[PDB]
Protein backbone atom coordinates (compact mmCIF):
# COMPACT_ATOMS: atom_id res chain seq x y z
CA UNK A 1 0.00 0.00 0.00
CA UNK A 2 1.57 3.24 1.25
CA UNK A 3 4.38 2.07 3.54
CA UNK A 4 7.04 -0.68 3.61
CA UNK A 5 8.67 0.22 0.27
CA UNK A 6 5.38 -0.41 -1.55
CA UNK A 7 4.81 2.67 -3.74
CA UNK A 8 7.80 4.95 -3.05
CA UNK A 9 9.94 3.04 -5.56
CA UNK A 10 7.03 3.27 -8.00
CA UNK A 11 6.96 7.05 -7.59
CA UNK A 12 10.74 7.22 -8.06
CA UNK A 13 10.66 5.10 -11.22
CA UNK A 14 7.78 7.22 -12.51
CA UNK A 15 9.74 10.43 -11.93
CA UNK A 16 12.72 8.84 -13.74
CA UNK A 17 10.99 8.81 -17.13
CA UNK A 18 11.97 10.24 -20.52
CA UNK A 19 8.66 12.02 -21.25
CA UNK A 20 9.73 12.65 -24.83
CA UNK A 21 7.08 15.33 -25.35
CA UNK A 22 8.59 18.70 -24.47
CA UNK A 23 5.40 20.18 -23.00
CA UNK A 24 4.91 17.15 -20.75
CA UNK A 25 8.56 17.33 -19.69
CA UNK A 26 8.14 21.02 -18.84
CA UNK A 27 5.03 20.23 -16.79
CA UNK A 28 6.93 17.51 -14.92
CA UNK A 29 9.81 19.90 -14.21
CA UNK A 30 7.46 22.68 -13.08
CA UNK A 31 5.73 20.22 -10.77
CA UNK A 32 8.63 19.96 -8.32
CA UNK A 33 8.16 23.31 -6.50
CA UNK A 34 5.41 23.90 -3.95
CA UNK A 35 2.97 26.80 -4.11
CA UNK A 36 3.41 29.79 -1.80
CA UNK A 37 1.08 32.02 0.19
CA UNK A 38 0.90 35.65 1.30
CA UNK A 39 3.48 35.30 4.07
CA UNK A 40 6.06 33.47 1.96
CA UNK A 41 5.73 35.97 -0.88
CA UNK A 42 6.08 38.98 1.43
CA UNK A 43 9.29 37.76 3.07
CA UNK A 44 10.62 36.83 -0.37
CA UNK A 45 9.92 40.45 -1.32
CA UNK A 46 11.81 41.58 1.79
CA UNK A 47 14.78 39.40 0.83
CA UNK A 48 14.95 40.68 -2.75
CA UNK A 49 14.68 44.27 -1.53
CA UNK A 50 17.60 43.65 0.83
CA UNK A 51 19.62 42.12 -2.00
CA UNK A 52 18.94 45.05 -4.32
CA UNK A 53 19.85 47.57 -1.62
CA UNK A 54 23.10 45.73 -0.89
CA UNK A 55 23.96 45.58 -4.60
CA UNK A 56 23.40 49.33 -4.90
CA UNK A 57 25.61 49.89 -1.85
CA UNK A 58 28.42 47.81 -3.34
CA UNK A 59 28.08 49.65 -6.65
CA UNK A 60 28.47 52.92 -4.73
CA UNK A 61 31.45 51.50 -2.84
CA UNK A 62 33.18 50.33 -6.04
CA UNK A 63 34.30 53.83 -7.05
CA UNK A 64 34.54 56.31 -4.17
CA UNK A 65 34.51 53.61 -1.53
CA UNK A 66 36.80 52.11 1.08
CA UNK A 67 39.04 49.09 1.44
CA UNK A 68 36.13 47.07 2.76
CA UNK A 69 36.99 44.70 5.63
CA UNK A 70 35.91 41.08 5.35
CA UNK A 71 33.22 41.49 8.03
CA UNK A 72 31.67 44.36 6.04
CA UNK A 73 32.11 42.65 2.63
CA UNK A 74 31.16 38.99 3.10
CA UNK A 75 27.88 39.90 4.81
CA UNK A 76 26.89 42.17 1.92
CA UNK A 77 27.80 39.50 -0.63
CA UNK A 78 25.79 36.90 1.30
CA UNK A 79 22.68 39.07 1.48
CA UNK A 80 23.00 39.81 -2.25
CA UNK A 81 23.09 36.09 -3.07
CA UNK A 82 20.20 35.46 -0.67
CA UNK A 83 18.04 38.08 -2.38
CA UNK A 84 18.79 36.73 -5.85
CA UNK A 85 17.98 33.19 -4.70
CA UNK A 86 14.67 34.35 -3.18
CA UNK A 87 13.74 36.04 -6.46
CA UNK A 88 14.51 32.84 -8.32
CA UNK A 89 12.40 30.89 -5.78
CA UNK A 90 9.35 33.10 -6.31
CA UNK A 91 9.67 32.74 -10.09
CA UNK A 92 9.78 28.94 -9.93
CA UNK A 93 6.80 29.06 -7.58
CA UNK A 94 4.63 31.10 -9.95
CA UNK A 95 5.43 29.45 -13.29
CA UNK A 96 2.25 27.42 -12.68
CA UNK A 97 0.21 30.63 -12.77
CA UNK A 98 2.10 31.55 -15.94
CA UNK A 99 1.16 28.32 -17.74
CA UNK A 100 -2.42 28.47 -16.43
CA UNK A 101 -2.77 31.92 -17.99
CA UNK A 102 -1.00 31.06 -21.24
CA UNK A 103 -3.10 27.94 -21.91
CA UNK A 104 -5.91 30.20 -23.18
CA UNK A 105 -4.13 31.96 -26.07
CA UNK A 106 -3.28 28.82 -28.06
CA UNK A 107 -4.57 27.73 -31.45
CA UNK A 108 -3.36 30.71 -33.48
CA UNK A 109 0.03 31.93 -34.67
CA UNK A 110 2.55 30.45 -32.24
CA UNK A 111 2.86 27.28 -30.19
CA UNK A 112 2.10 26.34 -26.59
CA UNK A 113 5.72 26.43 -25.45
CA UNK A 114 6.35 29.80 -27.11
CA UNK A 115 3.35 31.19 -25.23
CA UNK A 116 4.66 29.66 -22.00
CA UNK A 117 8.08 31.26 -22.39
CA UNK A 118 6.56 34.65 -23.21
CA UNK A 119 4.52 34.35 -20.03
CA UNK A 120 7.75 33.50 -18.21
CA UNK A 121 9.33 36.72 -19.50
CA UNK A 122 6.25 38.61 -18.33
CA UNK A 123 6.59 37.02 -14.90
CA UNK A 124 10.23 38.13 -14.77
CA UNK A 125 9.08 41.68 -15.48
CA UNK A 126 6.27 41.48 -12.91
CA UNK A 127 8.60 40.28 -10.15
CA UNK A 128 11.13 42.99 -11.03
CA UNK A 129 8.40 45.65 -10.74
CA UNK A 130 6.39 44.12 -7.88
CA UNK A 131 5.70 46.09 -4.68
CA UNK A 132 4.81 44.21 -1.49
CA UNK A 133 4.03 47.35 0.53
CA UNK A 134 0.71 47.74 -1.30
CA UNK A 135 -0.58 44.65 0.52
CA UNK A 136 -1.98 42.93 -2.57
CA UNK A 137 -1.80 39.30 -3.62
CA UNK A 138 0.99 38.78 -6.14
CA UNK A 139 -1.20 36.85 -8.60
CA UNK A 140 -3.41 39.84 -9.43
CA UNK A 141 -0.43 42.06 -10.24
CA UNK A 142 1.42 39.34 -12.16
CA UNK A 143 -1.58 38.47 -14.35
CA UNK A 144 -1.52 41.88 -16.05
CA UNK A 145 2.18 41.60 -16.88
CA UNK A 146 1.83 38.02 -18.14
CA UNK A 147 -1.03 39.06 -20.42
CA UNK B 1 10.90 26.86 -39.62
CA UNK B 2 13.60 29.52 -39.93
CA UNK B 3 11.38 32.04 -38.13
CA UNK B 4 10.71 29.55 -35.34
CA UNK B 5 14.43 28.94 -34.87
CA UNK B 6 15.20 32.68 -34.90
CA UNK B 7 12.46 33.41 -32.35
CA UNK B 8 13.65 30.67 -30.00
CA UNK B 9 17.29 31.77 -30.26
CA UNK B 10 16.53 35.45 -29.64
CA UNK B 11 14.30 34.61 -26.68
CA UNK B 12 17.01 32.37 -25.23
CA UNK B 13 19.70 35.03 -25.54
CA UNK B 14 17.38 37.58 -23.92
CA UNK B 15 16.70 35.14 -21.08
CA UNK B 16 20.38 34.44 -20.39
CA UNK B 17 21.34 38.12 -20.64
CA UNK B 18 18.51 39.09 -18.27
CA UNK B 19 19.08 36.30 -15.73
CA UNK B 20 16.51 33.58 -15.10
CA UNK B 21 16.10 30.25 -13.28
CA UNK B 22 17.96 27.32 -14.77
CA UNK B 23 14.72 25.40 -15.36
CA UNK B 24 13.34 28.24 -17.50
CA UNK B 25 16.63 28.51 -19.40
CA UNK B 26 16.75 24.74 -19.93
CA UNK B 27 13.18 24.68 -21.23
CA UNK B 28 14.12 27.42 -23.69
CA UNK B 29 17.23 25.48 -24.76
CA UNK B 30 15.15 22.34 -25.30
CA UNK B 31 12.72 24.35 -27.43
CA UNK B 32 15.60 25.71 -29.51
CA UNK B 33 17.03 22.22 -30.02
CA UNK B 34 13.62 20.91 -31.09
CA UNK B 35 13.25 23.84 -33.49
CA UNK B 36 16.60 23.08 -35.15
CA UNK B 37 15.68 19.39 -35.38
CA UNK B 38 12.35 20.34 -36.98
CA UNK B 39 14.18 22.61 -39.46
CA UNK B 40 16.39 19.77 -40.84
CA UNK B 41 14.00 16.80 -40.27
CA UNK B 42 10.32 17.60 -39.48
CA UNK B 43 8.97 14.49 -37.74
CA UNK B 44 12.15 12.44 -37.30
CA UNK B 45 11.71 12.83 -33.53
CA UNK B 46 8.26 12.84 -31.97
CA UNK B 47 5.24 14.25 -33.73
CA UNK B 48 6.09 16.62 -36.60
CA UNK C 1 23.63 27.53 -27.11
CA UNK C 2 24.99 24.59 -29.13
CA UNK C 3 22.58 22.09 -30.67
CA UNK C 4 23.31 18.60 -31.94
CA UNK C 5 22.71 17.62 -35.56
CA UNK C 6 19.64 15.39 -35.75
CA UNK C 7 21.20 13.43 -38.62
CA UNK C 8 24.20 12.32 -36.57
CA UNK C 9 22.22 11.94 -33.33
CA UNK C 10 19.14 9.96 -34.42
CA UNK C 11 19.40 7.36 -37.17
CA UNK C 12 19.23 3.64 -37.79
CA UNK C 13 22.73 3.47 -36.30
CA UNK C 14 23.50 6.35 -33.93
CA UNK C 15 26.77 7.79 -35.19
CA UNK C 16 27.12 9.90 -32.05
CA UNK C 17 26.10 6.96 -29.88
CA UNK C 18 28.75 4.73 -31.43
CA UNK C 19 31.36 7.49 -31.18
CA UNK C 20 30.77 8.21 -27.49
CA UNK C 21 29.83 4.60 -26.56
CA UNK C 22 26.46 5.74 -25.23
CA UNK C 23 23.00 4.26 -25.86
CA UNK C 24 20.77 6.42 -28.16
CA UNK C 25 18.43 6.86 -25.14
CA UNK C 26 21.40 8.16 -23.08
CA UNK C 27 22.10 10.74 -25.84
CA UNK C 28 18.44 11.93 -25.88
CA UNK C 29 18.29 12.06 -22.03
CA UNK C 30 21.40 14.28 -22.22
CA UNK C 31 20.50 16.22 -25.37
CA UNK C 32 16.88 17.01 -24.52
CA UNK C 33 17.59 18.17 -20.96
CA UNK C 34 16.21 15.18 -19.07
CA UNK C 35 19.24 14.14 -16.97
CA UNK C 36 22.85 15.02 -16.18
CA UNK C 37 26.12 13.68 -17.59
CA UNK C 38 29.50 13.74 -15.86
CA UNK C 39 31.61 15.59 -18.41
CA UNK C 40 34.87 15.22 -16.48
CA UNK C 41 36.27 14.03 -13.15
CA UNK C 42 39.44 15.18 -11.36
CA UNK C 43 41.06 11.75 -10.97
CA UNK C 44 44.36 12.52 -9.24
CA UNK C 45 42.88 15.20 -6.99
CA UNK C 46 40.00 12.92 -5.99
CA UNK C 47 42.42 10.12 -5.13
CA UNK C 48 44.63 12.53 -3.17
CA UNK C 49 41.70 13.87 -1.13
CA UNK C 50 39.91 10.51 -0.82
CA UNK C 51 41.29 9.93 2.69
CA UNK C 52 40.11 13.25 4.11
CA UNK C 53 36.81 13.10 2.20
CA UNK C 54 36.17 9.63 3.60
CA UNK C 55 36.90 11.15 7.01
CA UNK C 56 34.29 13.85 6.34
CA UNK C 57 31.71 11.29 5.22
CA UNK C 58 32.55 9.14 8.25
CA UNK C 59 32.02 12.02 10.68
CA UNK C 60 28.77 12.97 8.92
CA UNK C 61 27.70 9.34 9.30
CA UNK C 62 28.73 9.40 12.97
CA UNK C 63 26.60 12.52 13.47
CA UNK C 64 23.73 10.60 11.82
CA UNK C 65 24.41 7.79 14.31
CA UNK C 66 24.37 10.31 17.15
CA UNK C 67 21.01 11.70 16.00
CA UNK C 68 19.49 8.22 15.70
CA UNK C 69 20.83 7.32 19.15
CA UNK C 70 19.20 10.49 20.48
CA UNK C 71 16.00 9.27 18.85
CA UNK C 72 16.57 5.92 20.57
CA UNK C 73 16.87 7.57 23.98
CA UNK C 74 13.83 9.75 23.25
CA UNK C 75 11.76 6.66 22.46
CA UNK C 76 13.17 4.98 25.57
CA UNK C 77 11.81 7.92 27.57
CA UNK C 78 8.51 7.62 25.69
CA UNK C 79 8.46 3.92 26.61
CA UNK C 80 9.12 4.82 30.25
CA UNK C 81 6.18 7.23 30.14
CA UNK C 82 4.10 4.47 28.53
CA UNK C 83 5.02 2.13 31.39
CA UNK C 84 4.10 4.80 33.95
CA UNK C 85 0.77 5.53 32.25
CA UNK C 86 -0.23 1.92 31.48
CA UNK C 87 1.39 -0.66 33.77
CA UNK C 88 0.90 1.40 36.95
CA UNK C 89 -2.89 1.94 36.78
CA UNK C 90 -5.97 -0.06 35.84
CA UNK C 91 -5.61 -1.49 32.34
CA UNK C 92 -6.09 -4.71 30.42
CA UNK C 93 -3.12 -6.65 29.05
CA UNK C 94 -3.97 -5.73 25.46
CA UNK C 95 -4.90 -2.19 26.54
CA UNK C 96 -1.48 -1.72 28.17
CA UNK C 97 0.27 -3.34 25.20
CA UNK C 98 -1.58 -1.13 22.69
CA UNK C 99 0.65 1.80 23.67
CA UNK C 100 3.60 -0.58 23.41
CA UNK C 101 2.54 -1.47 19.86
CA UNK C 102 2.08 2.20 19.00
CA UNK C 103 5.62 2.74 20.19
CA UNK C 104 6.69 -0.32 18.21
CA UNK C 105 5.27 1.10 14.98
CA UNK C 106 6.70 4.55 15.74
CA UNK C 107 10.23 3.22 16.23
CA UNK C 108 9.96 0.81 13.29
CA UNK C 109 8.94 3.66 10.97
CA UNK C 110 11.57 6.02 12.42
CA UNK C 111 14.29 3.39 12.06
CA UNK C 112 13.10 2.60 8.54
CA UNK C 113 13.30 6.30 7.63
CA UNK C 114 16.76 6.51 9.17
CA UNK C 115 17.70 3.40 7.21
CA UNK C 116 16.60 4.90 3.89
CA UNK C 117 18.50 8.06 4.78
CA UNK C 118 21.42 5.65 5.27
CA UNK C 119 20.98 4.10 1.81
CA UNK C 120 20.75 7.55 0.21
CA UNK C 121 23.90 8.67 2.05
CA UNK C 122 25.85 5.57 1.04
CA UNK C 123 24.51 5.92 -2.51
CA UNK C 124 25.87 9.48 -2.58
CA UNK C 125 29.25 8.29 -1.32
CA UNK C 126 29.42 5.30 -3.67
CA UNK C 127 28.47 7.37 -6.72
CA UNK C 128 31.19 9.83 -5.74
CA UNK C 129 33.69 6.97 -5.46
CA UNK C 130 32.90 5.35 -8.83
CA UNK C 131 32.14 8.61 -10.66
CA UNK C 132 33.51 8.39 -14.20
CA UNK C 133 33.35 10.56 -17.33
CA UNK C 134 30.44 10.12 -19.77
CA UNK C 135 28.45 8.57 -16.90
CA UNK C 136 24.75 9.45 -16.86
CA UNK C 137 22.75 10.29 -13.73
CA UNK C 138 18.97 10.61 -13.72
CA UNK C 139 17.27 11.93 -10.56
CA UNK C 140 18.62 15.50 -10.49
CA UNK C 141 18.30 15.43 -6.69
CA UNK C 142 21.38 13.20 -6.58
CA UNK C 143 23.22 15.57 -8.93
CA UNK C 144 22.29 18.49 -6.67
CA UNK C 145 23.60 16.64 -3.62
CA UNK C 146 26.81 15.71 -5.45
CA UNK C 147 27.32 19.32 -6.54
CA UNK C 148 26.70 20.87 -3.13
CA UNK C 149 28.94 18.35 -1.36
CA UNK C 150 31.57 18.14 -4.13
CA UNK C 151 31.26 21.13 -6.46
CA UNK C 152 34.86 20.38 -7.43
CA UNK C 153 36.31 16.88 -8.14
CA UNK C 154 34.21 16.85 -11.32
CA UNK C 155 32.30 18.98 -13.81
CA UNK C 156 28.93 17.86 -15.13
CA UNK C 157 26.32 19.55 -17.27
CA UNK C 158 23.31 18.70 -19.42
CA UNK C 159 22.73 19.31 -23.11
CA UNK C 160 24.41 19.63 -26.48
CA UNK C 161 27.17 21.74 -24.94
CA UNK C 162 27.95 18.91 -22.52
CA UNK C 163 28.01 16.54 -25.50
CA UNK C 164 30.32 19.02 -27.25
CA UNK C 165 32.66 18.99 -24.24
CA UNK C 166 32.67 15.18 -24.25
CA UNK C 167 33.55 15.19 -27.96
CA UNK C 168 36.22 17.83 -27.24
CA UNK C 169 38.09 15.72 -24.67
CA UNK C 170 38.15 12.55 -26.78
CA UNK C 171 41.37 10.61 -27.42
CA UNK C 172 40.36 9.36 -30.85
CA UNK C 173 43.61 7.49 -31.59
CA UNK C 174 43.59 5.76 -28.20
CA UNK C 175 39.93 4.79 -28.56
CA UNK C 176 40.55 3.40 -32.05
CA UNK C 177 43.56 1.38 -30.92
CA UNK C 178 41.61 -0.01 -27.95
CA UNK C 179 38.79 -1.02 -30.31
CA UNK C 180 41.34 -2.71 -32.58
CA UNK C 181 42.83 -4.60 -29.63
CA UNK C 182 39.34 -5.77 -28.63
CA UNK C 183 38.81 -6.84 -32.25
CA UNK C 184 42.01 -8.90 -32.19
CA UNK C 185 41.48 -10.48 -28.75
CA UNK C 186 37.80 -10.68 -27.79
CA UNK C 187 35.19 -12.59 -29.78
CA UNK C 188 31.43 -12.74 -30.09
CA UNK C 189 28.95 -9.98 -29.31
CA UNK C 190 31.91 -7.87 -28.18
CA UNK C 191 33.53 -8.56 -31.56
CA UNK C 192 30.44 -7.42 -33.47
CA UNK C 193 29.98 -4.31 -31.30
CA UNK C 194 33.65 -3.40 -31.67
CA UNK C 195 33.39 -3.85 -35.44
CA UNK D 1 45.81 -9.04 -42.51
CA UNK D 2 48.00 -5.96 -42.24
CA UNK D 3 46.42 -3.35 -44.57
CA UNK D 4 43.57 -1.29 -43.04
CA UNK D 5 41.16 -4.19 -43.67
CA UNK D 6 38.58 -4.58 -40.92
CA UNK D 7 37.28 -8.16 -40.64
CA UNK D 8 33.73 -8.67 -41.82
CA UNK D 9 34.01 -5.98 -44.51
CA UNK D 10 33.14 -6.33 -48.20
CA UNK D 11 35.51 -5.03 -50.88
CA UNK D 12 35.63 -5.69 -54.62
CA UNK D 13 38.01 -8.52 -55.47
CA UNK D 14 40.08 -6.38 -57.86
CA UNK D 15 41.27 -3.88 -55.24
CA UNK D 16 41.59 -6.66 -52.66
CA UNK D 17 43.90 -8.64 -54.95
CA UNK D 18 45.85 -5.47 -55.77
CA UNK D 19 46.40 -4.78 -52.07
CA UNK D 20 47.37 -8.40 -51.41
CA UNK D 21 49.94 -8.13 -54.21
CA UNK D 22 51.17 -4.85 -52.72
CA UNK D 23 51.37 -6.33 -49.21
CA UNK D 24 53.17 -9.57 -50.13
CA UNK D 25 55.81 -7.11 -51.31
CA UNK D 26 57.34 -4.78 -48.70
CA UNK D 27 57.00 -7.45 -46.02
CA UNK D 28 55.25 -10.68 -46.92
CA UNK D 29 51.95 -11.35 -45.13
CA UNK D 30 48.48 -12.40 -46.35
CA UNK D 31 45.10 -10.72 -45.97
CA UNK D 32 42.62 -13.51 -46.66
CA UNK D 33 38.92 -13.53 -47.48
CA UNK D 34 36.20 -15.52 -49.18
CA UNK D 35 33.84 -14.66 -52.04
CA UNK D 36 30.36 -13.49 -51.10
CA UNK D 37 27.27 -12.48 -53.05
CA UNK D 38 25.00 -9.58 -52.13
CA UNK D 39 21.65 -8.48 -53.51
CA UNK D 40 21.28 -5.86 -56.21
CA UNK D 41 20.12 -3.29 -53.65
CA UNK D 42 23.14 -3.84 -51.40
CA UNK D 43 25.54 -3.82 -54.36
CA UNK D 44 24.05 -0.58 -55.69
CA UNK D 45 24.19 1.06 -52.25
CA UNK D 46 27.82 -0.01 -51.71
CA UNK D 47 29.34 1.77 -54.69
CA UNK D 48 32.15 4.30 -54.99
CA UNK D 49 29.81 7.14 -56.05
Amino acid sequence: EDESEALRQARKDAELTASADSVRAYLKQIGKVALLNAEEEVELAKRIEAGLYATQLMTELSERGEKLPAAQRRDMMWICRDGDRAKNHLLEANLRLVVSLAKRYTGRGMAFLDLIQEGNLGLIRAVEKFDYTKGYKFSTYATWWIR
Amino acid sequence: LYRRVINRNNRLKRLIDLGAPEIIVNNEKRMLQESVDALFDNGRRGRP
Amino acid sequence: APVTHIWYFKGVPSRLGYLLDLAPKDLEKIIYFAAYVITSVDEEMRHNELSTLEAEMAVERKAVEDQRDGELEARAQKLEADLAELEAEGAKADARRKVRDGGEREMRQIRDRAQRELDRLEDIWSTFTKLAPKQLIVDENLYRELVDRYGEYFTGAMGAESIQKLIENFDIDAEAESLRDVIRNGKGQKKLRAL
Amino acid sequence: GSTEFLPGSLIDRAEFEAENRRVVAEGGEPAAGRPVLMGITKASLATDS
